[PDB]
């Protein structure tokens, strides 16, 4: 078990630096939930350990939210620019976004991680090396 | 070692990345690209292939190591 | 007034109030819970 | 010799210099309908005479640009021609080099530097090693 | 002497690792005919080329990203 | 008859429908997209107004509407100052106590901790301290309140929406015809006698009327609510009578030609008011006067419709050999006939000579104000005094190099040669071998001259041979010249004898005279020339030839050169000519004047550094009751400037220790613009020293990664090109640097100034 | 391949090697590249047509009806 | 002096010819293609070396090449 890391509220650098910071909306409810909350180092100020079985979910909340909204990002792009492939002027739908087209899309990347699963195990999720633009050897 | 110690190993990460990237592409194109299909008959160090096809300045697999001394002095 | 419509999808016109809609979101975050931390989110105040 | 009297210009830094008197020179000679201005290659204005023009120039591109941007496309005369000078007096017409402009397909004319092949199959140059041939010069 | 012996051998090692790239790009051009090496573990790396330098581009952008995004953020 | 006004008739309709239609002033742009360099050049080509037609009637038509454009956009800009200076701002408090208050007009909200730059600026008041001079502005136009400042705010926005209107008006409603922009006499007149003669003559009106008696109140110690409303001053007659008893005899003297007895509120003496340290106001209302009369003189000097005037045509036609001087007869027999075909015809080289007088003035503007202060508590507000010289430095820089960008222009696109045969362009063209070569020859001799003596001043430093220096106590370089010019310019008002005996102040105190301090701090003080200041000017010789050199080659070689006969037909703006003749890179006009932004930004930032080090150390300090002074610096100047180790260590490195250490502090947004500006600069070097050609192929993979999973864009991802690539670097270069030296300025002069 | 014929390229150093392009013509002469291939992607010079042979063509849709 | 080589994609459009500014180009009577007629150099020594025609040529690949070779007086565009 690491030692050098100890409860934020139990280090005396923090508590220093607790009574000296200021009066303001950005350090008396902060500090607070830091003391409670944080591992402290020997400066005083918190650290985030990625070697403990506990707080796992500290570590597994921030990382699953944002994959979640970063692939929520990617798929709504990419099935819109899917659905503007069988147009005749695909460029002009790109400098000219499809309202219609674009909601769409937000509203089926809600399901993105199980819409990318049946995308690729129906084969659907990639194109085949013979079919893509290369550059000689 | 502590956290100040944890952020310059991934800056020295992305260094020595970005060097093999600059490097490997070089190699892996010196013989030839989409904009030069034919590297390989002008040889390893030549200036460029003129303004045509967009411009083609430092396209040479020389320039490439050109461009990697700059990221492994950095 | 429907050239008026057509021009507000234009990408830099659409990008802009994307980019503004979420400078305002994460700006009223900061406002209502300032300090957020790795280790703090959706965690009760002290 | 060359005939042709030289337009009005009273002179400029972006003539001849030694080379033209050591090495080679060009000449373009051409015919007008009328006196009036031109650019000169290397910069400032000259006026051409009415007869028959005589232009020294220090490089070819002077007479190709000219020739073809100016006395062609502005003022439509076609029957410039431009001479190699050597300076032990040897001259020669090197434009047009058969009397017909080269954009122009004329009967007689050889295939130079032609390759039987596309771009893509000149041969690798690992195959060619110490051979002294270039990939382009393959056969 | 320490500082010294350090950053003298590092820094020869950055230019000789940049060099042996250099060379490979070399080989690719002056030395390499697919003939000989048809279908062998040489041939097969020019043949994903794209891949390896798309993936060595994405760590390099995520590596970049997020060191100097933290670093400001302090 | 000849001067008269025509225009068209609904010329263009107002639909909104080419808002839709992105590109549609471009041939090639109108089609659409197919590549990303497609967005590039509709931004690039947004404003080139010559290449969307070839009709000069409608391209002047555009000039003129938008240029009401740009006006309403600095009416909104003036709004937001004196809104900013009326709503979240210091300055009534200031005005009650102008040395003991630093004027603030920024309120930042507290969201992320960034209200820790809400400075304790004095007066009860939290904000960043603003450095543009407004207070000092407001104080001697005589404003006292907020309200005033209110009012000014809602008439600037009042005039952006009429100079909107008008913009829109003249072109899509009432377009005047291609003869009306022509008429060169008219325009000539107008602007001088109704632009600047009118508008000096009506601000001296308010000068006399409201700011002199407001600013002779406040200098006298009245308080702010004693002091009556400005227009009370014009009701009341009595009132201005005791301040300047000749107001009680009315008009009478003017009309009469007894004008010295005015005397007492048109004065003459020069120097600076004692207890504000600026030009007294008085002085500058006779300034103005005087300039009013006269530029309106000056404004009946062109015939227009009567006859009588001077013809613009004529004189050009007659500049010539052999009516000019004897020794000024070699520009030939033609001479400057010929060039009022230009001005008839090109719209670039107008722009090239305005961007030029515009660097002239602005230069003016910077040199004339720190030496000369005009404004009350300027001189001893040092933190505004450096901004402001400077800003106006750099904009002057910037807009030279745009004189010298679209004189090139002019030269590819509007010169003709058949309207140039044997005149003085003519010839300035057939001997560009000899203007470049002498003015190389010349930026050699200032460069080993200037500069290879710092270098040579470092080795003697650190050998320890002082003695062999180019020192004051070395081997002297004495500025005699200048020296002589203060001197004369200090004995022509009494402190070649008394050759303006009028002045009883020095005209300006840096030439010598005495010393002026107001809050205990220098206002201003002779500024002695020795051994730095020789070598440091001619720095500025050097750099601001060589700067020359580069933009002049650029124009003079814009058709063409040795190497590229036909550089005219590639344009103005192309990458190269090819790899061949050795290697063609930057032959073109744009890229002479790409290379002379980073020389005019190389020139100029050590323009700013001399006075940013010289005013600290021999000029800007606090005085004690003796009337001793020391200065910011202690007198670094003379000794530490002399060798560039000293620049590095004594103004770099000493000077920069409040922008370092501003963390934690108000001054910790110039501590991270620091660092923000040394990112851009090193950003930028990627731009400089790659090239497309490289990018183009690692775009080639990843565009394939995006293809392998069916996400590749219809408009194809491309490399900027050769020209975009080096503007963008350039841009970045420029940016990155300034804005290092802005914090590195605005971090020391908000904490010691 | 005939007029409206769907194909993918095989010439190697092509801009379109790998890609689809839409046959416009085919030249009846003994000419070396008689076939007229038109693309939706213009390469890096701006041009969206090239000739091409038959054995540099791989047919991959017949041309409708 | 520079090498420029025509292959057999040549689609005989004269736009290379057209665009050489120091005439290093002509079209000659062929048979390989629609218009009947290819491009030649004949001229290379008079060659800068500029690839003006590269730009030119419509064809992908490129049916007319240049490689930079040995460097003359007149290949470097020297008028001393
Ligand atoms: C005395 C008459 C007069 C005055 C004052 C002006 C003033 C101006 N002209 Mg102008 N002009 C005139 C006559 C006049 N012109 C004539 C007769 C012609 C035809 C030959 C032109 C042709 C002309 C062209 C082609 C262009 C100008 C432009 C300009 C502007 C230059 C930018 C500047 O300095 O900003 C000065 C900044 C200001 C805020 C000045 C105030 C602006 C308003 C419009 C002035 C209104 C004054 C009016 C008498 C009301 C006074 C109220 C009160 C004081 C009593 C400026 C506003 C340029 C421009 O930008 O156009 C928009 C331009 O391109 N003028
Ligand atoms: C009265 C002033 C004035 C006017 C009317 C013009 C007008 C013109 N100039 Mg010009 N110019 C000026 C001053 C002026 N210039 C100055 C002072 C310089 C020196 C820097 C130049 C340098 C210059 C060059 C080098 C070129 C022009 C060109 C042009 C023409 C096309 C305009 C264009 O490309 O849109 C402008 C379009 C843009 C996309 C530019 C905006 C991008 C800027 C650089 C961003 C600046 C950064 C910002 C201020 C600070 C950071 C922002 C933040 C978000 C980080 C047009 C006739 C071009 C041309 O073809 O002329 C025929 C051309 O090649 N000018
Ligand atoms: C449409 C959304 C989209 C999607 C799904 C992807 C997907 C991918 N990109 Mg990518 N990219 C995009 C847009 C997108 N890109 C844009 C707009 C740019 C230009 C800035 C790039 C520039 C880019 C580079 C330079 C690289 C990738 C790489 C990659 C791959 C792994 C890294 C990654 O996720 O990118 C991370 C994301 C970025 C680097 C920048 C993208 C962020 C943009 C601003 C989001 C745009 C969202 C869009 C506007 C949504 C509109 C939809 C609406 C109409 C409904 C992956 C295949 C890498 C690769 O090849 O790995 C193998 C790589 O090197 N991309
Ligand atoms: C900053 C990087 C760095 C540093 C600190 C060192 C440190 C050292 N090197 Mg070194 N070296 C380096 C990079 C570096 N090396 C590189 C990149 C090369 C390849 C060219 C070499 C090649 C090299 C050789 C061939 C030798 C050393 C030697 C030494 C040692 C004695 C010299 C000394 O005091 O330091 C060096 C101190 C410096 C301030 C370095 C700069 C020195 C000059 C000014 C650089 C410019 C060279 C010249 C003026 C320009 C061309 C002419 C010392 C351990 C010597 C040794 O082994 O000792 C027995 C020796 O003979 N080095
Ligand atoms: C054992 C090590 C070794 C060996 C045997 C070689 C051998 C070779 N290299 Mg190579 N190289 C090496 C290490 C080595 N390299 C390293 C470490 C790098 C990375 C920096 C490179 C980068 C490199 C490039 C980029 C190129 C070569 C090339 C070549 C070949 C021709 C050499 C040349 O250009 O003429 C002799 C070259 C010189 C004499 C260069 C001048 C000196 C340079 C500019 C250094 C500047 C001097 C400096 C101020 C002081 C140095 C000390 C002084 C005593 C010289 C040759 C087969 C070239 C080639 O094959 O072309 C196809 C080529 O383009 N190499
Ligand atoms: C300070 C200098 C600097 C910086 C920051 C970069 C940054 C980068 N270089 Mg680079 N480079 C530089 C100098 C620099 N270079 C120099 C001097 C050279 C020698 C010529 C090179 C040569 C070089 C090569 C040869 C290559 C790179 C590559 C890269 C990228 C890989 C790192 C990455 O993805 O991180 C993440 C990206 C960044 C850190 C960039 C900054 C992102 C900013 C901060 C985001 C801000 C967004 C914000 C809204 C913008 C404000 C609005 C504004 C538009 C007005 C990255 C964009 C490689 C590449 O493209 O790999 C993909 C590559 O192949 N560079
Ligand atoms: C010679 C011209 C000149 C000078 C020296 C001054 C001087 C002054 N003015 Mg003033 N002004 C002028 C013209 C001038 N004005 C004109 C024409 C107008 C509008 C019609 C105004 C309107 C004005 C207002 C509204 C205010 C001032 C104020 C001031 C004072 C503050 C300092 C200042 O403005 O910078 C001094 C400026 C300079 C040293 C240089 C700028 C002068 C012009 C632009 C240079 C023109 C020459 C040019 C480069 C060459 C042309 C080419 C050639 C072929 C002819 C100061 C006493 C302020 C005040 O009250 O102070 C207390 C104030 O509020 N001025
Ligand atoms: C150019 C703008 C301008 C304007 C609008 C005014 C306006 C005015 N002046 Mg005035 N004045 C001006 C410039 C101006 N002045 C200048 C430049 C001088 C210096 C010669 C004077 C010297 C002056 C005197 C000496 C007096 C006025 C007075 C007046 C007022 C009555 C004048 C009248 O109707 O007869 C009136 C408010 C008279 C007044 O009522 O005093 C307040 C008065 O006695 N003025
Ligand atoms: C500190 C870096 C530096 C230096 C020293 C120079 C030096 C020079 N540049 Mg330059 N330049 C630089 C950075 C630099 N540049 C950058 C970053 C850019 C990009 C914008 C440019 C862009 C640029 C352009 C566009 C132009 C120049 C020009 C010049 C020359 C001006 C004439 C002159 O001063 O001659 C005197 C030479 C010097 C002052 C150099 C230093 C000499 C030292 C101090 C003394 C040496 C003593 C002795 C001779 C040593 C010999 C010993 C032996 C063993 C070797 C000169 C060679 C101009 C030119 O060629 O005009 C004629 C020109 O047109 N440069
Ligand atoms: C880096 C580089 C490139 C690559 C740069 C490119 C392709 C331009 C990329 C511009 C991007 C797409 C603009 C948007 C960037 C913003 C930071 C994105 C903001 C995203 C928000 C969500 C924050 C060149 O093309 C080039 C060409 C010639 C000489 C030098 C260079 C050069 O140095
Ligand atoms: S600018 Fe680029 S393409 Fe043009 S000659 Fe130079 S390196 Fe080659
Ligand atoms: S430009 Fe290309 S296709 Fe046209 S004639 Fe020349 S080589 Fe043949």
């Amino acid at each position: 078990a690491n030692s050098t890391l100890v409860p934020c509220s139990k280090s005396p650098a923090f508590q220093a630096r607790m009574k000296n910071a200021p009066d303001t909306y950005y350090f008396n409810k902060p500090f607070k939930a830091y003391a409670k909350y944080e591992l402290c180092g020997t400066d005083g100020l918190p650290h985030l350990p990625l070697d403990r079985l506990d707080r796992a979910t500290d570590v597994l909340v921030p990382i699953g939210l944002f994959l979640y909204v970063a692939g929520f990002i990617g798929w709504s792009g990419r099935s819109y620019l899917r659905a503007t492939k069988s147009a005749s002027d695909p460029e002009m739908k790109e400098i000219f976004i499809d309202l219609p087209l674009a909601l769409q899309s937000i509203s089926k990347a809600v399901l993105w991680p199980l819409l990318a699963l049946q995308e690729f195990l129906s084969g659907d999720l990639t194109a085949r090396d013979e079919e893509i633009p290369i550059s000689p050897r | 070692i502590g956290p100040g110690d944890f952020y310059v190993h991934h800056a020295i990460a992305l260094g020595l990345h970005v060097t093999t990237l600059v490097l490997v592409k070089g190699a892996l194109d010196a013989r030839g690209s989409k904009l030069m299909p034919d590297k390989k008959d002008f040889g390893y160090a030549f200036p460029c292939d003129g303004p045509g096809r967009g411009g083609t300045c430092d396209i040479s697999a020389w320039d490439a190591s050109y461009l990697a001394v700059f990221w492994m002095l950095n | 007034m429907q050239h008026v419509f057509k021009y507000l999808t234009l990408a830099p016109v659409m990008a802009t109030f994307t980019m503004v809609a979420l400078s305002v979101v994460l700006i009223m975050l900061q406002i209502w819970f300032p300090g957020l931390q790795y280790g703090t989110y959706f965690k009760p105040t002290p | 010799t060359l005939e042709g009297q030289t337009p009005i210009f009273g002179g400029g830094t972006g003539g001849l210099l030694t080379k033209a008197e050591r090495e080679e020179k060009y000449v373009i000679t051409w015919t007008s309908p009328k006196e009036q201005v031109f650019e000169m290659p290397t910069g400032g204005s000259a006026i051409m005479r009415q007869g028959k023009n005589k232009l020294e120039i220090a490089r070819k591109e002077y007479g190709i640009a000219l020739g073809g941007q100016q006395l062609r496309a502005k003022f439509k005369i076609n029957d410039y021609k431009i001479y190699r000078v050597y300076p032990n007096g040897e001259t020669q017409m090197i434009h047009p080099a058969d009397g017909v402009f080269p954009e122009k397909v004329n009967q007689g004319r050889p295939k130079v530097r032609y390759v039987d092949r596309n771009i893509g199959s000149n041969p690798s140059p690992a195959k060619l090693k110490f051979s002294g041939v270039q990939p382009y010069d393959a056969p | 002497t320490q500082a010294a012996l350090y950053t003298h051998h590092q820094y020869i090692a950055g230019f000789l690792m940049v060099g042996a790239f250099s060379h490979a790009g070399i080989f690719w051009i002056r030395d390499y005919d697919p003939e000989q090496n048809k279908g062998n573990v040489l041939d097969r790396m020019l043949r994903h080329k794209e891949a390896i330098i798309s993936h060595l581009s994405w760590v390099s952008l995520f590596l970049g990203f997020h060191t100097l995004g933290l670093y400001v953020h302090n | 008859q000849k001067v008269r006004v025509v225009v068209d008739n609904d010329p263009v309709p107002t639909s909104p429908e080419l808002w839709a239609k992105p590109g549609h002033f471009d041939r090639t742009l109108a089609r659409g997209p197919k590549t990303t360099t497609w967005i590039w050049n509709l931004h690039a080509n947004a404003h080139d107004f010559d290449t969307h037609t070839s009709d000069l009637e409608d391209i002047s038509r555009k000039i003129f509407a938008a240029h009401f454009g740009h006006l309403a956009v600095i009416f909104i800009w003036l709004s937001g100052m004196y809104f900013h200076g009326a709503k979240f701002s210091n300055f009534e408090a200031w005005m009650a106590n102008p040395t003991g208050v630093k004027p603030s007009a920024q309120v930042v909200w507290s969201l992320v901790g960034q209200d820790i730059l809400n400075a304790d600026v004095g007066g009860g008041f939290h904000g960043i301290q603003i450095t543009s001079g407004l207070f000092q502005l407001w104080r001697a136009a005589g404003i006292t309140n907020t309200f005033q400042l209110y009012c000014t705010a809602i008439g600037g926005l009042v005039m952006a929406a009429i100079m909107l209107f008008a913009g829109w008006f003249h072109y899509h409603k009432r377009a005047p015809k291609l003869e009306w922009f022509q008429n060169w006499e008219a325009m000539m007149n107008h602007h001088l006698a109704g632009l600047l003669g009118l508008g000096c003559l009506g601000w001296a009106g308010h000068q006399i009327h409201v700011a002199l008696p407001v600013n002779k109140l406040l200098d006298a110690g009245v308080a702010i609510k004693d002091i009556p409303l400005p227009h009370e001053f014009i009701l009341n007659t009595s009132l201005m009578a005791e301040l300047y008893p000749s107001f009680a005899k009315g008009l009478v003297p003017f009309f009469t030609l007894q004008w010295g007895q005015y005397a007492d509120f048109l004065t003459f003496k020069g120097g600076l008011n004692p207890v504000t340290g600026g030009l007294w106001l008085s002085d500058t209302a006779h300034h103005h006067l005087a300039l009013a009369v006269l530029f309106i003189v000056a404004g009946h000097f062109y015939r227009t419709n009567w006859g009588i005037g001077h013809s613009f045509k004529e004189m050009l036609d007659d500049a010539k050999s052999p009516n000019m001087l004897p020794f000024l007869n070699f520009i030939g027999p033609v001479g400057h006939e010929g060039l009022d075909k230009i001005f008839e015809t090109s719209w670039h080289a107008n722009l090239s000579i305005h961007l030029v007088q515009f660097g002239t003035a602005s230069l003016l503007v910077a040199h004339h104000m720190y030496a000369m202060p005009p404004y009350p508590y300027l001189a001893t507000d040092y933190a505004t005094a450096l901004s402001l010289f400077t800003h106006h430095v750099w904009i002057a820089g910037f807009c030279i190099v745009g004189g010298a960008a679209h004189a090139a222009i002019f030269m590819v696109r509007d010169y003709d040669p058949a309207h140039h045969v044997n005149n003085i362009l003519d010839r300035t063209l057939r001997h560009r071998d000899v203007i470049i070569s002498h003015l190389a020859w010349v930026c050699q001799f200032l460069g080993f001259h200037s500069f290879a003596m710092y270098c040579h001043n470092d080795t003697m430093r650190a050998f320890g041979r002082p003695q062999d220096m180019f020192s004051d106590t070395g081997i002297q370089l004495q500025p005699i010249f200048a020296q002589w010019i203060q001197h004369i310019h200090t004995a022509a008002v009494g402190a070649l004898g008394t050759t303006a005996p009028g002045i009883g102040a020095p005209v300006s105190y840096a030439w010598g005279g005495g010393m002026v301090a107001v809050g205990g701090k220098v206002a201003m003080m002779p500024i002695a020339l020795g051994t730095a200041d020789f070598l440091i000017h001619h720095i500025h010789a050097f750099t601001i030839h060589v700067t020359v050199l580069v933009l002049f080659k650029g124009v003079l070689f814009a058709r063409g050169s040795r190497l590229v006969p036909d550089k005219a037909n590639l344009g103005f703006r192309f990458p190269c000519d090819g790899p061949g003749r050795g290697g063609t890179c930057q032959v073109s006009a744009w890229d002479h004047v790409f290379l002379g932004l980073f020389w005019m930004y190389n020139s100029l930032s050590m323009v700013v550094f001399h006075f940013s080090w010289k005013m600290q150390s021999d000029v800007w300090g606090t005085v004690d009751s003796d009337g001793i002074v020391t200065h910011l610096t202690g007198g670094n100047f003379a000794t530490s400037s002399i060798t560039n180790n000293g620049w590095l260590r004594d103004f770099l490195w000493a000077q920069s220790a409040q922008v370092i250490q501003s963390y934690n502090s108000s001054l910790s947004a110039y501590g991270l613009m620091f660092l923000a500006g040394h990112f851009i600069f090193g950003f930028s070097l990627m731009f400089l020293f790659s090239g497309r050609g490289y990018w183009q192929e690692l775009i080639e993979s990843i565009v394939w990664a995006h293809n392998k999973l069916k996400v590749a864009p219809a408009i194809q991802p491309r490399a900027l090109s050769i020209v975009h690539g080096r503007a963008v670097g350039v841009a970045h270069y420029l940016l990155g640097g300034i804005v290092t030296t802005w914090a590195f300025f605005l971090a020391r002069m908000s904490a010691i100034g | 391949v005939e007029r409206g014929s769907k194909v993918r390229i095989l010439r190697r150093e092509s801009y379109w090697y790998q890609d689809v392009g839409l046959v416009a013509s085919v030249d009846k002469s003994g000419i070396k590249y008689p076939v007229i291939v038109r693309f939706d992607k213009v390469n890096y010079a701006g041009v969206n047509t090239n000739n091409f042979a038959d054995f540099e063509l791989l047919e991959i849709e017949k041309p409708k009806a | 002096s520079h090498t420029v080589k025509i292959y057999d994609t040549c689609i005989g459009c004269t736009q290379c010819v057209r665009a050489c500014p120091t005439d290093v180009l002509e079209m000659v009577p062929w048979d390989g293609c629609k218009a009947a007629q290819i491009a030649s150099s004949p001229r290379t020594e008079d060659c800068v070396g500029c690839k003006r025609c590269e730009t030119a040529c419509p064809t992908d690949f490129l049916s007319i090449r240049v490689y930079l070779g040995a460097e003359t007086t007149r290949s470097m565009g020297l008028a001393y």
